[PDB]
């Protein structure tokens, strides 16, 4: 498999042992953009600019 | 002759002639680890590197 990288901002989650267990691509969709803006993987009900 | 220096943080691998002083722990000491200069106290770390 062959892919190509692009300049994208990411939100990486570090666990207690310092290993990346989850990540969020900010430009993938509006929900991920909201997660990036709030700097949290969990977003409560509401409206976010 | 133009000497171009690139000053990164972690990978140094190039240091001028200096004497490696013995390790001192559990007291306020100004350490210098490959340029990382700062006052602090040394303690055993149990995190998974
Ligand atoms: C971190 O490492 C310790 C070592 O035993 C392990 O018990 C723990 O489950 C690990 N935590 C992770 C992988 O999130």
């Amino acid at each position: 498999y062959v892919g190509y990288l692009q300049p994208r901002t990411f939100l990486l989650k570090y666990n207690e042992n310092g290993t990346i267990t989850d990540a969020v691509d900010c430009a993938l969709d509006p929900l991920s953009e909201t997660k990036c803006t709030l700097k949290s993987f969990t977003v409560e009900k509401g409206i976010y600019q | 002759v133009v000497l171009s220096f690139e000053l990164l943080h972690a990978p140094a691998t190039v240091c001028g002639p200096k004497k490696s002083t013995n390790l001192v722990k559990n007291k306020c000491v100004n350490f210098n680890f490959n340029g990382l200069t700062g006052t602090g106290v040394l303690t055993e770390s149990n995190k998974k590197f």
